């Protein structure tokens, strides 16, 4: 059973060791039980699954999902404004029954659409979650199998950066560290081996080291499900804007209510003599409920309800369309923060280049060729030792795979360096088959790994007689210096001297490394092997070498990330380049990218100089000293994972320039796990980006370009703009809303809008913008100013001489009507009406002229900036234009059939014509208002 | 005959005090059976009882109440004894249009409805010049129908050049007389024209605008 082994492993101390020994004995002793051949694998058939899955259940199941649509509704109903608009609407309907009913089913209907609406759109961003996130390197047979499937007794093959699925037990690797952090809550990195620490847990991360392990279960008992399974600035900003505009709206009501009030008291008590008699008690207090009424009204017209509902609409707006854009989103808050970036952290390979090594340069034979040469060039009894010392020199699984698709490349499957080695090659019209297949591991014996320490890799083949031949690459300064012969000529081992290699160097590596190629050294030697070389002194082993040739080998840089840095650096975003490649290299392909332009003072130092130079007292970091290089920093060479850690740490902490600094940091690795993550925002890589790298980021790039970025940015200005554009619709209607009804009480003893009109305004105005102005599309032209600031306040200068210069057309012209228009129209006055009275079209032209004005001022309102030309891009938002056309239909339709009931009395045709005129008039104001410097 | 003595004709004012009217079966030979009260033919509510004589009390008199009163006597084989105690008073207009507003070349129709007793006389004018003067029938197109309280003024083929103006219904009583006004507006043909004009002078200033900024 799973669960004797589970609890077996569960000590998770140094006592495993004795058990193990004490019950189990070795690995293979009880492997049998768990039926599991480790060295033949298993095929992966399916009967055999079911077999060694009898009792397995099913696999990690997704969570339980307690937040069901009906559980949605009942969270998002307890909002703070919606409980204000609800509590009105019961007072409304429980004071009406004494048509007054139809007051509170406007409100109710305000907030049933807010309600579905947010819970429809959480509930489809959740799937969309489920759905996007969900070949294993634990395969099991020698051929790759998909990630899903997770059986007990797979051979595990761990890698660097492999976040382990699942548990097992250890059989074999070199210097394995993983970090527990995830189930001990310590962040030391823990060495496995067999004869201490064998077992390896699902949910760790894999920081050095590789090897192989039998999973003792896919059954998922390990630690980490077990306790998974028993377990905004803008936001900030937003609610206290809310806040402040209830709170006004509130003291507004009370006021008016007042007013009414003592007006009717005064009025008909004091000025006119008329005593309390119980008779008319009713009437006295149908007075009073009405003016209570008008107030409520007032409050819920001025209580912005729509705010929320366009913040979540414009950010599941965003969200889902990045995804079609190579950007996928995991943390919701990095939409909008990646619209403030102000620098971008990135790496050269990878991300600013194809990641595709090729070879177009060779110093062979002591001539330098500029291309690919013809393979009778080159003079025999070189080219044989040179596809000796690269065909069988390192990594024997660097296959190079025809594309057999659409005519595409050859892509490279495993060291890219190596890979561009074995195509220059075989370019040269040969073949390193007829080499690796003659000289399979049975001679290789002595093996040098690769690793950046050392950045060579060197084998010995036993198959000299009475000899051995040495093989190395080198990074052509580490390696080069190390050589003592050079096979120059016609075969000929000239003597390698200090003297003559300074000159070279100058001769021919740095006119390489400046054309942005990455220069290698390939080197031989032939030990006499009578006596056994002590082959353990690195020092002295490697050295004596006899150089055959130096290739410089290169990835182009991809064609889009010109163009995209220049958009970055026109929108005051600046990009460094962070790599650990030579500064030579380095700068060469950071002025291809345009990072670093070739006439300025930008610092390129090397990591060895960055750790230098941050550090005075002792080894102690100082942010002081930090300060000192970050600001005029463009290109960091030969890094290290912790270089750019420390340097997203000074920037950001620092507090020496007049902006805070929010930054964004690209990865893709096993130790970019704490610089990811003290980042702003942090992008993992699609394809090439590790378990690791894609658990600690923000935002994954799909396709991998750095021009996806840029998107990113865009993308999160817009949602900014779009909140901004409804604020200002919003509060321009509210605000002559509110002074209409504080001047009906006062010249007049009632507002000229009635309760069930001011809800029908209330709902256009709330829903019906937040539902339209916040699904704008964005356009290249947010990409031109510079990032915003910290403290930079929502209702801009712009945005307030808008809201003051439509409130004052709309103002003038309904005080205008109210006051002339049984003169103007000819149509008898409506003011002072007793109470029940029939409705009149004195009323209905002002009521008809405000939702107009409404309208043809909410086109208006999609232009922040200063635009003039407003119908630019207004087809394609679909929305805007069915919710406008709808609201213009309803509008007729409740003026003509909605009499009594909705206060409105039916208008002829040059009424309605005059309306329209009114409406395009506040379109002609706007152009008029767009003509004034704000400065 | 029976012999009815009835109270005195009675003049509703604006004094609050209740009015009494008395009837008394002075002189009958006939086994009554009953009696009640009735106005303008109606019989009032809960007036039927013995009532060899027989009382009706208003605790506020106003015109509304003012009508033709009778005191009804069912006897078991004699024909009924009604009689008539009228109670006048001033007639009060109680139902008009504030205004009536129609198209060229369509009819028009306004009224004066009243409640009073005697019933008035109805008679229309028209305010010319700041004077109300009498209507003319100068071309066949006006039409007067009186009733007890309804009158009626109807208009044919308004002209938009003569006919509009404020009416006046003057319901006249021995008692006093009242009035009040009707305003009537004849609607032009081309109305729905001059704003159409307006719409395009804001399309075709609105286009220049955006066309020359780019
Ligand atoms: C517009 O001018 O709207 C009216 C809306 O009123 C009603 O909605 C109901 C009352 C009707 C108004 C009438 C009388 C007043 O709105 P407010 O007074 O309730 O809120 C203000 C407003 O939003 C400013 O624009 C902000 O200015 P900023 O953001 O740039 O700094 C300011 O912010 P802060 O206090 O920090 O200075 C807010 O407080
Ligand atoms: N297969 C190889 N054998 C020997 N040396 C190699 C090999 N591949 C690369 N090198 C060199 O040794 C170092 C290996 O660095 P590598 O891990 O490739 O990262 P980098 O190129 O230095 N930086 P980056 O581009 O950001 O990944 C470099 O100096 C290379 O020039
Ligand atoms: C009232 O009663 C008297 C006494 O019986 C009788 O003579 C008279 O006819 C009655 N009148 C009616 C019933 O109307
Ligand atoms: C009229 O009838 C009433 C009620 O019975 C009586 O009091 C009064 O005396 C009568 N008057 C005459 C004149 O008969
Ligand atoms: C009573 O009869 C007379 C008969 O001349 C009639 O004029 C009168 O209207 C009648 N009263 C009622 C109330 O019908
Ligand atoms: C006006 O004259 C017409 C036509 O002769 C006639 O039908 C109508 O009744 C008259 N009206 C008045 C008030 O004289
Ligand atoms: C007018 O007289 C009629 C009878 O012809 C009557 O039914 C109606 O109630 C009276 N009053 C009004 C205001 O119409
Ligand atoms: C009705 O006649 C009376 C008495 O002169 C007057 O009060 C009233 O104004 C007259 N009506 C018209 C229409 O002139
Ligand atoms: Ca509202
Ligand atoms: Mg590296």
């Amino acid at each position: 059973t799973m669960e004797e082994l589970r609890s077996l492993m569960e000590l998770r101390g140094t006592e495993a060791v004795v058990k193990i020994k004490e019950t189990y004995g070795d690995t293979e002793a009880i492997c049998r039980r768990l039926k599991t051949s480790p060295v033949e694998g298993l095929p992966g058939t399916a009967p055999d699954l079911e077999k060694r899955k009898q009792i397995f259940g099913q696999n990690f199941i997704p969570p339980k999902k307690p937040k069901t649509f009906l559980q949605l509704v009942w969270e998002a109903l307890q909002d703070v404004t919606l409980i204000i608009l609800e509590i009105a609407a019961i007072i409304s309907l429980g004071l009406s029954f004494y048509a007054g009913w139809i007051e509170g089913a406007a409100i109710l209907l305000s907030v049933i659409c807010v309600v579905l609406v947010t819970a429809f759109n959480d509930w489809s961003k959740e799937k969309q979650f489920r759905g996007l996130q969900s070949t294993v390197v634990r395969a099991g047979q020698v051929v790759q199998i998909p990630v899903a499937e997770i059986v007990v007794g797979d051979i595990a093959q761990i890698k660097y950066g492999d976040l382990l699925p699942a548990d097992g037990l250890f059989i074999q690797g070199n210097d394995l560290k993983i970090d527990e952090s995830s189930l001990t809550g310590e962040s030391d990195q823990v060495r496995k081996s067999v004869d201490k620490d064998p077992m390896l847990l699902s949910g760790t991360h894999v920081m050095e080291g590789s090897g192989r392990m039998v999973v003792t279960a896919v059954g998922v008992n390990s630690q980490t499900g077990i306790i998974f399974t028993l377990l905004s600035v803008l936001q900030g900003k937003l609610t206290k804007l809310a806040v402040q505009i209830g709170k006004a709206g509130l003291v507004m009501s009370a006021i008016t209510v007042i007013i009414l009030v003592l007006y009717f008291t005064v009025d008909t008590f004091v000025v006119n003599k008329k005593p309390w008699l119980t008779e008319c008690t009713p009437v006295y207090v149908q007075y009073f409920v009405k003016f209570f009424i008008i107030g409520v009204t007032v409050l819920v017209v001025a209580v912005p309800e729509g705010l929320p509902l366009a913040v979540t609409i414009s950010l599941a707006y965003s969200v889902k369309k990045m995804m079609k854009d190579n950007n996928l989103v995991r943390h919701l808050d990095a939409c909008e923060t990646m619209g403030n970036a102000t620098a971008i952290c990135s790496d050269k390979t990878g991300t600013l280049t194809t990641n595709r090594m090729t070879v177009v340069q060779a110093y062979v034979g002591d001539v330098h060729y500029k291309e690919i040469p013809d393979p009778s060039s080159i003079n025999a009894k070189t080219l044989e030792l040179l596809v000796n010392a690269i065909a069988i020199n390192s990594a024997y699984t660097t296959k190079i795979l025809p594309p057999e698709k659409e005519g595409a490349l050859p892509r490279q499957v495993g060291n890219k360096t190596e890979c561009g080695l074995l195509g220059f090659v075989l370019d040269l019209r040969q073949d390193y088959e007829p080499v690796r297949s003659q000289m399979p591991e049975e001679k290789l014996y002595k093996v040098y790994t690769f690793n950046s320490v050392r950045k060579s890799m060197s084998t010995v083949i036993k198959m000299p007689d009475e000899s051995f031949r040495m093989y190395s690459k080198g990074a052509s300064e580490i390696v080069l210096k190390k050589c003592c012969k050079i096979l120059s000529g016609a075969g000929e081992a000239r003597v390698f001297r200090p003297r003559d290699r300074d000159e070279m160097v100058k001769k021919v590596i740095e006119p390489m490394a400046c054309d942005g190629l990455r220069t290698i050294c390939v080197a031989y030697r032939d030990f006499p092997s009578s006596p056994e070389p002590d082959w353990d002194n690195e020092n002295d082993i490697l050295n004596e070498l006899t150089c055959i040739c130096v290739v410089g080998i290169e990835d182009p840089v991809r064609p889009e990330v010109p163009e995209a840095i220049r958009k970055c650096q026109r929108a005051g975003i600046t990009v460094r380049m962070v790599t650990g490649d030579n500064i030579n290299t380095a700068r060469a392909i950071a002025i291809k990218c345009g990072i670093i332009h070739p006439g300025e003072d930008f610092l390129c130092l090397e990591g060895k100089e960055f750790n230098r130079r941050i550090r005075n007292e002792k080894g102690e970091i100082e942010q002081e000293r930090i300060d000192k290089i970050w600001p005029k920093l463009r290109v960091l060479a030969r890094s290290s994972p912790t270089d750019k850690h420390t340097l997203v740490k000074g920037i950001i902490d620092s507090t020496h320039t007049e902006q805070r600094q929010v930054v964004a940091v690209t990865g893709d690795g096993t130790n970019d796990g704490p610089a990811l993550k003290k980042a702003d925002v942090g992008f993992a890589m699609g394809i090439a980006g590790t378990d690791v790298a894609k658990e600690a980021s923000d935002i994954i790039l799909t396709d991998d370009n750095f021009s996806s970025i840029v998107k990113a940015v865009m993308w999160g200005r817009n949602v900014y703009d779009s909140i901004s554009k409804f604020l200002q619709f919003q509060l321009t209607v509210n605000v002559v809303a509110v002074i209409v009804a504080f001047t009906g009480a006062c010249i007049t003893q009632d507002s000229p809008l009635k309760a069930v009109q001011m809800l029908w305004v209330n709902l256009i105005m709330d829903t019906f913008a937040s539902l339209a102005l916040a699904t704008e599309p964005p356009t290249e032209t947010l990409l031109l100013r510079k990032p915003y600031g910290r403290n930079k306040p929502l209702i801009s200068r712009t945005m307030m001489k808008n809201i003051l210069g439509h409130a004052v057309y709309q103002l003038t012209l309904i005080f205008t009507l109210l006051f002339v228009g049984e003169k103007m129209f000819q149509i008898d006055s409506g003011r002072n009406a007793p109470l029940h009275s029939p409705p009149s079209e004195h009323y209905t032209i002002i009521f008809n002229t405000f939702v107009m004005m409404q309208l043809f001022n909410e086109i208006n309102a999609r232009k922040i900036h200063g635009e003039r030309n407003v119908f630019d891009g207004i087809f394609r938002n679909p929305i805007f234009c069915t919710i406008v056309l709808g609201t213009f239909a309803i509008q007729i339709v409740i003026v003509q059939f909605g009499g009594k009931p909705f206060s409105c009395s039916p208008l002829q045709l040059d009424q309605w014509m005059w309306c329209i005129f009114i409406g395009l008039g506040e379109l002609v104001w706007g152009q008029v208002i767009a003509t004034i410097p704000t400065s | 005959k029976p012999r009815i003595v009835t109270s005195e004709e009675v003049i509703i004012r604006e004094s609050l005090l209740p009015v009494t009217l008395q009837c008394n079966l002075t002189s009958s030979s006939h086994t009554l059976m009953y009696s009640y009260w009735t106005r303008n033919g109606v019989e009032l509510t809960a007036t039927r009882k013995n009532a060899s004589n027989m009382e009706y009390r208003i605790n506020k008199p106003r015109a509304e109440d003012s009508g033709e009163y009778h005191c009804v006597y069912h006897f078991v084989s004699a024909p009924k004894a009604n009689a008539t105690i009228e109670v006048k008073a001033a007639p009060d207009i109680t139902g008009h249009k504030r205004s009536e507003n129609k198209n060229e070349g369509q009819d028009a129709m306004m009224y004066c409805k009243s409640v009073g007793y005697p019933h008035p006389e109805w008679i229309w004018r028209k305010k010319e010049n700041g004077v109300f003067e009498e209507i003319s029938n100068s071309s066949g197109r006006f039409f007067i129908t009186n009733k007890e309280n309804y009158t009626e003024l109807s208009i044919v083929n308004l002209q938009i050049t003569e006919d509009p103006g404020e009416y006046e219904c003057n319901a006249t009583n021995s008692i006093g007389s009242a009035s009040v006004s009707t305003v009537l507006r004849v609607r032009s043909h081309l109305a729905p024209l001059w704003p159409f004009l307006g719409i395009l002078a804001e399309i075709i200033i609105l286009v220049v605008i955006i066309v020359v900024y780019e």
